[PDB]
């Protein structure tokens, strides 16, 4: 059937500032079917508090979810986001930008 | 407000 | 300028895993303030914006009760579509509807849509007139009969010029604050050196509602868009937008580059140079 590859978004809510409380966000769109694991990782490690948005559709009628979750930057700890969908031969890791 | 109804494809 | 409610529906059939699965969002223009979910624990029709927290239980009670019946529909639609297809049981299947009406600057009823697709692909809808259907294959041939037959689009058409619009306005009048509101992009850019002979010129517009906006890049008047990296205008997750275009500058050149900014935010375009 149809089957289209996620594109993948990491980023903050706010500018990030070390210290200052703020949301990392994981923007997934574009894919089909629905079916799909969104991680975040924390210095590689799943994140537990993670919530996500109501899954909705584009103009093509594919998929798009946000994942997000409260976090304070500091200038140490890293950030990413890790995706699995039909499209991907194995799980995709996009790492957080700050300085972007 | 959702549509009120029915319908059936 | 002009608005608009939408309501979004997919539907997933899981084989020999329970019910399937059924979603529904509410928005006016790009603010969600509705959604149900078919594996949440309220069964319920909840808020999601705060100008709708407060509209009565007879609202929850009566959009709760409606959206159950959509979830039924839909349960109903992936047999009957898994029949058209002579499709095996065993595989998991999707349905996905959106309707909704614009309205102009007026508030005045501008267009009403009713669109069906199966497995992520068009599968019939209601036409400018809504009067009249595009079936998609031989399949949704049936289907258009079928509602031909029963004069669906006649009552669809009725929703949209009538309670659709009544209560886009409802809404628009009590989540003015949110609803009526026009953020413009705070925009600005940002260098990174590729290396010693490039640089990454990368043009940002953020907190920005509503969503639609326009960034492009320019070098000498010239637009670059086939060297332009453009992202998808994403959630910030308040309310608001954000979006980026980039682009790889030959160090020393920067000054040749402008970005573009359009937003209904704005009281005019916003041109940006790296100086």
């Amino acid at each position: 059937m149809i089957q289209r590859t996620p594109k993948i978004q990491v980023y903050s809510r706010h500018p990030a500032e070390n210290g200052k409380s703020n949301f990392l966000n994981c923007y997934v769109s574009g894919f089909h079917p629905s079916d799909i694991e969104v991680d975040l990782l924390k210095n590689g490690e799943r994140i537990e508090k993670v919530e996500h948005s109501d899954l909705s559709f584009s103009k093509d009628w594919s998929f798009y979810l946000l994942y997000y979750t409260e976090f304070t930057p500091t200038e140490k700890d890293e950030y990413a986001c890790r995706v699995n969908h039909v499209t991907l031969s194995q799980p995709k890791i996009v790492k957080w930008d700050r300085d972007m | 407000m959702i549509l009120g109804g029915v319908f059936x494809v | 300028g002009s608005h608009s409610m939408r309501y979004f529906f997919t539907s997933v059939s899981r084989p020999g895993r329970g019910e399937p699965r059924f979603i529904a969002v509410g928005y006016v223009d790009d603010t969600q303030f509705v959604r149900f979910d078919s594996d949440a624990a309220s069964q319920r029709m909840e808020p999601r914006a705060p100008w709708i927290e407060q509209e009565g239980p007879e609202y929850w009670d009566g959009e709760t009760r409606k959206v159950k019946a959509h979830s039924q529909t839909h349960r109903v639609d992936l047999g009957t579509l898994r029949g058209y297809y002579n499709q095996s049981e065993a595989g998991s299947h999707t349905v996905q509807r959106m309707y909704g009406c614009d309205v102009g600057s007026d508030w005045r009823f501008l267009r009403g849509y009713h669109q069906y697709a199966y497995d992520g692909k068009d599968y019939i809808a209601l036409k400018e007139d809504l009067r009249s259907w595009t079936a998609a294959d031989m399949a949704a041939q049936t289907t258009k009969h079928k509602w031909e037959a029963a004069h669906v689009a006649e009552q669809l058409r009725a929703y949209l010029e009538g309670t659709c619009v009544e209560w886009l306005r409802r809404y628009l009048e009590n989540g003015k604050e949110t609803l009526q509101r026009t953020d413009a992009p705070k925009t600005h850019m940002t260098h990174h050196a590729v290396s010693d002979h490039e640089a990454t010129l990368r043009c940002w517009a953020l907190s920005f509602y509503p969503a639609e906006i326009t960034l492009t890049w320019q070098r000498d008047g010239e637009d670059q868009t086939q060297d332009t990296e453009l992202v998808e205008t994403r959630p910030a997750g308040d309310g608001t937008f954000q979006k980026w275009a980039a682009v790889v500058v030959p160090s020393g050149q920067e000054q040749r580059y402008t970005c573009h900014v359009q937003h209904e935010g704005l009281p005019k375009p916003l041109t940006l140079r790296w100086e």
